DNA sequence: TCGGATGTATATATCTGACACGTGCCTGGAGACTAGGGAGTAATCCCCTTGGCGGTTAAAACGCGGGGGACAGCGCGTACGTGCGTTTAAGCGGTGCTAGAGCTGTCTACGACCAATTGAGCGGCCTCGGCACCGGGATTCTCGAT
DNA sequence: ATCGAGAATCCCGGTGCCGAGGCCGCTCAATTGGTCGTAGACAGCTCTAGCACCGCTTAAACGCACGTACGCGCTGTCCCCCGCGTTTTAACCGCCAAGGGGATTACTCCCTAGTCTCCAGGCACGTGTCAGATATATACATCCGAT
């Protein structure tokens, strides 16, 4: 890339390189900061937000909702099944939980 | 300030539906008891390290950002209070 | 008065490429933005062991590529390295 | 109603479909062409630019990624082409 | 001739009702007024803040819904619907989160 | 691989289909490198104008997009000094499915309408953005210089 | 008349005795031609070492001796003294990896 | 070529290591199950260990990735250094 | 105490301060470390050592064994309840496990 | 050439095991425990005094902070005697 | 099978607060130059790791008799679900106080950082005794006959 | 309840061994002493919200009544792991060989931290506009007792 534009514009994604730069700077994780590992932290944080707003906004439209609220995050998290892996120990608040019954519990058949 | 009788001011109806929540249809009458000693064990253990915070961050009035910290030092990592 | 620093035009920004329609919640951009931050401290964390177990000093590309490989599963973590390949080499050239 | 080669070429690359993929959007597209695009492209649609990642990491174990039935119906009835592009 | 209705139809139609919904289960002053006992008991003249507050009870709910649903599965193992205590130690205990 | 295949059909398209006021070919018996010559859009500030442009296919065509730089010189907000193009579908929003067709219609609705927002060099498009049309003359001049 | 003990008194003797020792229970040469299996599924032509091939064996005992205190404590609260199957993906499943 | 010697954690084998864990009586098919779950823990911890290795440009993995690899996923481990 | 020796000696610890210090330094956990903090962390790991130390030394005489072995250090991890809770997580080098049957597994008459 | 010379805890653990039991020998696996031991414990009170000092934004890891980290990481009855004992160590030190 | 009673889902106004958008700005990000030190690379050497027999042999594998036990079924009393009238306090709004979180100018002492150096700390050698291995003897459950 | 023969287990005496511990030499990391930029305590001022009350309304909890589904105690069954004896087999120790890449060192080079100067991207703030909660008003799937 030529282009002496903008970092996050040179390499053609949306999060900030830069910040993404300066926090590993003063992070205080290393001495030494790569100049190429601020693009590739970038480009994995917003390929998974960009799936996760994804699967958001299609459990949304199932909901028939136009505004993303935390349900819909939580539905989609739980229906991925390696999402869930990624974050099953993890709790998202006002979330609820999904919706799943066991086959014992359900009534006699009559 | 005097304030006492904290546990039994929690409802019976109120684990009445954290266990339907939960999805467990028949509950035994010596549930609510025990549900009442876990409470105490888990605000005790979360609140604990929340104190330990703020004591130590020259603060007293615990923040919500201090107990979102606890949980996550725990594993129980909450959501939606910043961080 | 004090500048509070958020990932939310940037959350925003991605949701309406990718969807040009569905809105978003302040709740929602909350989660969005403590995920992305838990993210990354993960990554960066990961990166930061793996730079000291090598006795190095320096956070590459290919630190964040094998701390990427450890955390997320499998299918994502090879979608994630393709990205960030992709990205590096449009950085690059 | 079985289509003829030209609708059994691809979008990308001119050539026969092999191992169909089939898309949400009802889009198909040989399976080289899918290959060296979700990995080596902008994980979008290559006809509508919808992003289709989340379904091909949903088949990808299941092995549904490629449309089986299309694949035994053009087997069946254009087997040649399927030969002579076997070598690429 | 009420409508008396069979034990757990209702139950069920009861667990969807709240199982579909994400609304806090926990009444508010009293878990606040719990939380600050158990805090004054820790330290004294300590003062709270409303999200803190918010951000316990939503832990606890998790924490609630998830010790409930290993009961279920531990308590539907011994061919019971009747959770009893030993369900709820059996499950603290293959957690291990009594020490 | 099929790319040979691929630049076979592109150039049997362009014969059938000739681009309105432009056309392209190969430059020679090379198949990655070929010759395009355009014609200025009449809405435009390059009304005739005559531009050759040099395009390199890649090894991984049409999925990875080839690199276009104009042959002379173009004094153009969208313009470098070597004659490169910022535009999207060049690098960042490439599609394999889109023809030569598509993308010179992109191209000549970007001339026709410049934008300075994303320049490649910034002077000419902060003086088209302060003014227009003293731009618009001296763009036409230039174009009337070289393009004649 | 010919001598034989009555089962679970052996069983205990075992326990006890296991309990009471500290040596390998696998044998590391089987324990190894997996591991390079899998290595050679993962990677072909990789090294070892005996030193890595004890962590991995010995991981592997402690790992697998938690799973079966806890899919006894299963099978002993399922009103059982043998441990089933449905024990032991319970017990995976409320340890909190599998779900 | 190796392939299908899971059978080298065997019947006795497993059987011992379950007498450690306190049971008497065990079915005949949970031998099965447990070399599932044997398994899958085990290409869980070679992946991390291998991954570990390829990131130093080595042909060979040491007990150290592999601790570490233990240490990453929660399961930490004495005895090998660290 | 005013003084110039070692560290260890000045503060009557055993573990080293330079050391720890320098592990400080050059461990990646913060610009500037205080004077103060590896003596304190050195204490605390004295601590904690002797503890786990003069515990396994007498489970060791109680097996009149006088020379360690890490059956014994197992032994002194899992018998306190405390450190156990501590040292939950961890795994011990032939370490074995700890001599105890439930109950009701015992059998009956 | 010379081979690269390595670390341990290995002389400063025997001389505390020596102070508290005169009379008892420690293996190479258990000395081998120890130095693992003694790492992890090290590692796990750094890291939380480092995350504590950027979670209060501040540069210096001082006493205090591993005093919290300590007073945190530990269950109450060692919590407090090890709170104890570095308070005892640190003002000897600076007495 | 069955017809009301129940909750659930669907159609429509409306009004509300939250979300999206425009503006000011200002501080964090960006471009240029330098130095150097950390990282890439060539050369080597040697530790050990794969590989291979080969003997021994404890332990895996199989058969088999059998007895403890998971599983199928019955009843029965009980705690638990369900509904209702009742009581209680949880929630909402509205006020007031101030104590403490948070921002600001600043001075200072805690500590970053470098030359000297030396002795504590580490690599290698040597020595004996705590403990492994073995044989034999005495002690502790144990299971069949009462 | 009992005892006796039989294995199973702790214990004593002996012998050997290899590694745990002490001692020596040497190199390099900790210590001394000095300088100097700077995080941080710190007194002080602002202003936000958390506590406490207070009145009120009404939704939720309580206590009770009642019918009953089933938890469980018990009984009966056949079946499926266990113990033990007998047979085979790959584990296990011991040995030796080759080389390969792990490890180490020396050389070079270029990436990046650090500083400086410059600028616009994103955040605080205010405000317009509509998505949907709420409320009401309809129609239908379903439960259970009744057939
Ligand atoms: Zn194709
Ligand atoms: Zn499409």
């Amino acid at each position: 890339s030529a282009s002496a534009k903008t970092r996050s514009s040179r390499a053609g994604l949306q999060f900030p390189v830069g910040r993404v730069h300066r926090l590993l700077r003063k992070g205080n994780y290393s001495e030494r900061v790569g100049a190429g590992a601020p693009v590739y932290l970038a480009a994995v944080l917003e390929y998974l937000t960009a799936e996760i707003l994804e699967l958001a906004g299609n459990a949304a439209r199932d909901n028939k909702k136009t505004r993303i609220i935390p349900r819909h995050l939580q539905l989609a998290i739980r229906n991925d099944e390696e999402l869930n892996k990624l974050l099953g120990r993890v709790t998202i608040a006002q979330g609820g939980v999904l919706p799943n019954i066991q086959a014992v519990l359900l009534p006699k058949k009559t | 300030k005097v304030l006492r009788d904290n546990i039994q001011g929690i409802t019976k109806p109120a684990i009445r539906r954290l266990a339907r929540r939960g999805g467990v249809k028949r509950i035994s009458g010596l549930i609510y008891e025990e549900t009442r000693g876990v409470l105490k064990v888990f605000l005790e253990n979360v609140i604990r390290d929340a104190v330990t915070y703020t004591e130590h961050a020259k603060r007293k009035t615990v923040t919500a950002m201090d107990v979102v910290y606890a949980l996550k030092r725990q594993g129980r990592t909450l959501y939606g209070f910043g961080g | 008065r004090s500048r509070k620093e958020s990932y939310s035009i940037y959350v925003y920004k991605v949701l309406k490429q990718v969807h040009p329609d569905t809105g978003i919640s302040s709740k929602a951009m909350g989660i969005m933005n403590s995920f992305v931050n838990d993210i990354f401290e993960r990554i960066a964390g990961e990166a930061s062991r793996l730079a000291h177990y090598n006795k190095r000093s320096t956070i590459t590309s290919r630190e964040i590529q094998t701390a990427v490989r450890l955390l997320l599963p499998g299918e994502l973590a090879k979608h994630a390295v393709s990205e960030g390949t992709k990205a590096v080499t449009k950085y690059t050239s | 109603a079985i289509p003829s080669l030209s609708e059994c070429q691809c979008g990308i690359c001119m050539e026969i479909l092999v191992e169909p993929v089939t898309l949400p959007c009802n889009h198909t597209l040989c399976k080289p062409c899918f290959q060296s695009t979700v990995e080596k492209a902008s994980l979008c649609c290559p006809f509508c630019r919808r992003r289709v990642s989340s379904w091909t990491r949903y088949h990808t174990r299941r092995n549904s990624l490629v449309n089986v039935e299309l694949w035994t119906i053009i087997q069946k009835h254009y087997p040649r082409e399927c030969k002579l592009r076997a070598s690429g | 001739k009420p409508h008396r209705y069979r034990p757990g139809t209702v139950a069920l139609r009861e667990i969807r009702r709240y199982q579909k919904s994400t609304e806090l289960l926990i009444r508010k002053l009293p878990f606040q007024r719990l939380v600050r006992e158990i805090a004054q008991d820790f330290k004294t003249d300590l003062r709270f803040q409303s999200s803190a507050v918010m951000a316990l009870q939503e832990a606890c709910e998790a924490y609630l819904v998830g010790l409930f649903e290993d009961t279920n599965l531990c308590a539907i193992h011994a061919k019971r619907v009747t959770i009893m205590p030993k369900d709820i130690q059996l499950a603290r205990r293959i957690r291990g989160e009594r020490a | 691989g099929s790319a040979l295949k691929r630049i076979n059909k592109e150039l049997s398209d362009l014969a059938r289909d000739p681009p309105a006021q432009c056309s392209a070919g190969p430059v020679g018996d090379d198949m990655f490198h070929w010759q395009a010559t355009i014609m200025g859009p009449n809405d435009s500030p390059y009304q005739g104008g005559v531009f050759f442009l040099t395009i390199h296919f890649p090894t991984d065509y049409p999925f990875k997009p080839p690199k276009v730089a104009f042959t002379t010189r173009i004094y153009h907000p969208n313009i470098n000094s070597n004659g490169s193009i910022c535009l999207d579908i060049l690098r960042s929003q490439w599609s394999p499915a889109l023809t030569i067709s598509k993308v010179l219609l992109s191209i000549c609705s970007l001339l026709c309408d410049p934008n300075p927002d994303d320049p490649l060099v910034p002077e000419i498009a902060r003086i088209y953005k302060t003014d227009r049309d003293k731009y618009n003359r001296i763009s036409r001049e230039w174009t009337q210089k070289y393009a004649m």
